[PDB]
């Protein structure tokens, strides 16, 4: 029917709805802490199975508004020692199983908002089930996404310059993480301990769109400012404006390859595959 | 894996990973 | 079950529990068992070389690291199976480590 | 080999190395997560610490 | 409600304007005319159901497709010079020229007059020269406009 | 059991209705109708055998198609508007518009009525002019139910 | 051996039984029926010859598709309830309603009585309505038997 | 049409047939050992070549019996220092040429019994070329597989409970390979020299169905027994009960994904893609 | 049309033409540089950008000449301080910039010579911007590509043997690239220093043929004379006797899968899908 | 990228990469 | 293939991997 | 892979002088 994600008062339904043949739940069992012995005088290896195992969800659907998708993202990138709740739909599961984001994923949540689209985000969970008795932990950092009411478009601040995305193909994911919480095997327990670190979590944006107008100097603004430039501490602005209900976050392009400007042979435009931004430090 | 003279110097920290969110 | 939980006839006694099978290490700080180990390293050796301990414990917000002042008692048991819990370690603390 | 110390003997037959002996153990390790006991046979030697 | 009724296809009137001025761009002797609003649906399913549990609406286009035996010089000389602009040969922009299309029939005994209004309509190809041995030349188009923002009676 | 019998295509009476007031969307003038539940079929086999173990039955839809020759503003606006109101524009929304459909037909010598009910059919695509040069208006609609909710002899 | 001879299609005599009580499940007015035992083939090429070395069998089944002009309220609530069940509507499950085939056709001047039964018939698809102005309701079915349980000479 | 893949009286016919145009043979020739300098003052780099190369064969073929099947794995699987012949029909080759199983790998052999085929095996080879005088080593151990001929379902028995996997979509794979023997360079000849060690080799089987009915209890009563559970040095019962003519065998899942779990949309049953089980020791 | 690569008074044009809606133009712009605390007491991490970021240029196009696909390739492969300089077609590039071939890449430039397709050449360039005033190095080495006017076949000499490569389907690719120029960060500005170095480059010709007739013969010559011999410091001739105007070259084949004998269900011949050659030390 | 006691033993050599020809 | 320095650390054990049963 | 000399000896420094502290100095 509909899986509900819960942390204390904080509940979240997700759907778990797709076109045709498509996969709604993956579940996988491990024995990842079993000593298969790599060596030995015998053609068949002895064995050791002396600790608890994984089971890990993964989890595909829909959902119909963009305020329960923000609640998503919260819920899952906040740090609480309060045990995170599965209700899984289906028989094979116990009515409730107690998760933490995957053990040490970077993308542990992806939810995209893809263009043509109104009210229809696709959702992507990965989950680990842990023991509900060993939530571990001290911290406490209850995660906000920043929620506004304009129609205004995407616009990136940098050095005093506005850049505003073009709305053709406009395209948008947002993946969230906690790399940093330890999921840690257990003697004789089926499940492993969480540990609930009050840490740095993964945060990150993409866009995509097609730049028709004003080419020149839409990518030439965006790449001066924020690319050609030394950003310091400090780093973009990304402002949504209230498309999709977001507003304004701090953020910083990383790595080898953020930014994309793709020509193809016939075309009179520019296409950017990817924009991809990482959420930086502004909590306070 | 890594080895110096066929023993292991990666460190058994039992730390889970699990399959990323598909996309 | 548990006590309190089985109307009486309705489950098998036990149940759901099994055979212990695998290794085990507990670890006994002054008398009181650390829950959070993850590793255990013990080394015996001949005269010439010192005998030691090293233990890998899971914290938060140094609460266990208080529990390790130099020259504390530290005895590591260990059992296999179903067999009866061996002390095959005593001795001191000398050095407790912290890190990310 | 829990019960086992160095000063101990032990029958140790290994056909690839061609060995099948009685030896003393001169050091025990017992490491759990990678679920070894590894024994130094005859005599432990050190290193830079000799 | 008014009664269903049917529609005679050679009582209808179809008009193309520039959306910028709504003035008339000159189109006569249709044949065929088809318009059509469509959305992709996402039928979707759940976890242990054989059963549809939703569908959602994306991505709406309306395809119109036109056959005609008139041929216009302005209507082509619009659709190669793009908006705003005429011209006698192709040219090397990006930009489509967007007709405003507009059908107007009346019902078989008068029920109604249905005017059907479609916004934004682009062609990927125009045929020129459509000629064929002892036949007048036939031209069919099919294109794609953004919406439908009028389909109502407007019978006095 | 009731003894096979044909059945003619002129005699069929089909009606649609909003699923939420169970109000009748006006519809007549009636071509063609095709209504099929389907399943997608899974073979499975075994290992040690070239015949078949099980089969199984996902993914059920009901295939409506309706060839129509009366134009309904109604059924047009309903279709415009979604679920629970009318619209004379393409409305910018996900949600598209569910129809009940019931199509009610005798035996060829009356010794059953057949009901065929379907719920949740929605359409993809919804012909406004269908227009060819010496004919009425000809409209096509294909669409998918959720479910069959009523199969039955209904004369009694 | 039977001398090969004309059949006649009018002449045959097509039933479907239920596998649970071998009862009839009432069905007439058959127009056409093509019954096909068929394996998929591995034509097997070897290393530097051009020529087919082996060639074996490899996914068994009976193809099953009747055309018919009698609608069935047994054998349609039959489809819709699935193995050992009548409904109807539309049933949540994954089971396929499992019928039992046979066909019985003379030769066309008595050299023969040809039995063909084929167990475990699956529809994916169930033509409940089939309208086509003017015309009488033709209802056309394809599915998967498991194997020909009997080909023979019947006659006595 | 056949590759003769033997050692002593031991002999197996493979025919070299697949459908189309598909690959039967691949030989892979190779200077693993050549020393290409990374600097210099040069252009172009200075070489050196002054060891045996490499000839890799992968052979693809089908087989018409189990028998012949357990016969293979069997003969590939085997530590002796008999050498192992393979004649190769095509004239590009010499009559024999002496192998080893792939030099480093868990996959030498793989054969494929999939669903809907009977009296039909798929097999992929790969064998690494050694020099015939230059076959060393001190050890025998005779490989077996073990063989009835009952006709039951394959049962997975650990901790007093069986469970029945079912035939529907049942489709099995086994992997055999010998990864710690040690093929090793020599200097001024063609084909390297093989070490075989009487040591540890690689056996696993994975199979993959349709869990259709008493599905909770089906698909529990596995994830409770084997993965939920600590199996200790002991493990699972594997036994075919005569499908394909194998028997019992003792086994392990090993790993971080050994077992999945799969649910699609629309659908009222549970896909099992892979439930994998490594042999583990046994053999006295 | 036309994107010019220059260097001093070498001129190579490039017209980055492609089929349909092939990627004629990818600019990627990144900040390899910028420091991503990974973990820390914060939701989102604190960062540094602090040094140049990172411009790559890949151009994909056809040369209509082999000529001036031999200039393409020593033009790239020269060590020179003189400026490489990247004229674009594109209003979003300035006029002129300043260039590397791909910083850390042994695969630069790509060029293929395809079976049919005379006189079109498939070019693959990738290119790293650089400060135009931060070229730094000694030395000159101008790379020559040997040319020559005859018809002959490809032939392959080594030990004194010499192999006539077969003309059907075959297909050649030359790859090119600077490997052990540093291309290093600068603080407080856009773009990378660029230090040229005198020092080894990759070269490699990679053929695909059908061997058709003489079959044992033809393969075993080239696997006896090359693959089976030691070559020692010396390796094999490869002359191209004027096809695609190319002369001879020293070279030898690298690593584990330089050569690939391919044999298919029903074909009659052996595919040679790619015999991989890299040029070896020849300048005096 | 590779950790001792989290800390990393890898170089920041500032030496860039860039995606090789795509052929 | 891993360097401290420039100088390789990774051993240079002579022994052969080749390709896997394709599967 | 390029590997800092100075990382792994700073690093290992613990555990190289462990063995000598273990059997006094
Ligand atoms: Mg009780
Ligand atoms: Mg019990
Ligand atoms: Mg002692
Ligand atoms: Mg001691």
């Amino acid at each position: 029917v509909d899986a509900t994600l819960s942390r204390g008062g904080t509940s979240v339904d997700i759907p778990l709805v797709e076109e045709g043949g498509e996969i709604l739940l993956s579940s996988t069992f491990g024995k990842p802490e079993v000593n298969v012995r790599k060596s030995g005088g015998s053609l068949n290896p002895r064995v050791i199975d002396s600790w608890s195992g994984l089971q890990t969800f993964q989890l595909v659907g829909k959902l119909y508004d963009y305020s329960t998708s923000h609640q998503l993202a919260d819920l899952v990138k906040t740090a609480s020692t309060t045990p995170l709740e599965l209700q899984i739909p289906q028989d094979a599961y116990p009515d409730t199983v107690t998760v933490a984001p995957a053990a040490g994923q970077a993308s542990a949540l992806t939810l995209e908002y893809p263009a043509g689209r109104k009210d229809l985000v696709d959702v992507s969970l990965s989950l680990t089930r842990v023991d509900p008795n060993s939530v571990r932990g001290v911290g406490d950092q209850q995660a906000t996404t920043p929620t506004t009411t304009g129609t205004g478009p995407v616009e990136v601040t940098a050095g005093g310059t506005t850049v505003q995305l073009p709305s053709s193909g406009l395209s948008v994911e947002r993946t969230v993480g906690r790399p940093n919480d330890a999921v840690r095997r257990v003697p004789r327990q089926a499940d492993p301990r969480y540990e609930v670190k009050a840490k740095v979590t993964n945060d990150v944006f993409t866009f995509s769109f097609e730049t028709l107008d004003n080419i020149p100097a839409t990518l030439n603004a965006l790449t001066d400012n924020v690319f050609r430039e030394q950003l310091g501490r400090d780093g973009v602005t990304l402002d949504f404006n209230g498309l999709l209900g977001l507003g304004s976050v701090k953020a910083i392009p990383v790595g080898s390859s953020p930014f994309r400007q793709v020509h193809q042979a016939g075309r009179g435009w520019v296409t950017v595959p990817t924009l991809e931004f990482r959420r930086i430090y502004s909590n306070e | 894996n890594a080895t110096i003279d066929g023993r292991q110097i990666s460190e058994s920290t039992g730390r889970y990973r699990s399959d990323p969110s598909r996309r | 079950p548990q006590l309190g939980d089985s109307k009486l006839g309705e489950s098998q006694l036990g149940s759901p529990g099994t055979l212990k099978q695998g290794v085990e290490w507990t670890v006994v700080v002054d008398g009181e068992e650390q829950n959070n180990v993850w590793d255990v390293q013990v080394v015996d050796t001949a005269n010439p070389f010192g005998d030691y301990a090293v233990f890998k414990m899971d914290d938060r917000g140094g609460q266990a690291f208080e529990a390790y002042p130099r020259g504390t008692r530290v005895e590591a048991y260990v059992s296999e199976g179903t067999e009866p819990l061996d002390n095959r370690f005593t001795g001191y603390v000398v050095e407790r480590r912290e890190n990310e | 080999l829990y019960d086992a110390e160095p000063g101990d003997t032990i029958d140790i037959t290994i056909d690839p190395r061609g060995i099948d002996e009685e030896f003393v153990i001169a050091a025990i390790e017992y490491r759990w997560g990678v679920d070894e006991t590894i024994l130094t046979v005859v005599e432990k030697r050190g290193d830079v610490d000799d | 409600a008014t009664s269903p009724e049917g529609i005679w296809s050679n009582s209808g009137a179809l008009t193309f304007e520039d959306p910028a001025d709504d003035s008339e761009i000159l189109f006569a002797g249709v044949r065929d005319v088809t318009i059509t609003p469509a959305y992709e649906h996402a039928e979707l399913y759940t976890i242990d159901s054989t059963f549809r549990d939703e569908v959602k609406r994306y991505e709406h286009n309306v395809n119109v497709e036109i056959t005609y035996a008139k041929f216009s010089l302005e209507f082509a000389q619009e659709w190669l010079g793009g908006p705003g602009a005429t011209a006698t040969a192709s040219q090397d922009d990006s930009d489509p020229m967007k007709f405003n299309l507009e059908n107007v029939t009346p019902s078989a005994s008068g029920g109604f007059e249905r005017t059907t209004a479609v916004e934004n309509v682009v062609f990927p190809e125009l045929p020129l020269d459509s000629a064929t041995y002892g036949e007048y030349e036939e031209y069919s188009l099919t294109g794609s406009g953004r919406s439908v923002t009028n389909l109502a009676d407007t019978s006095g």
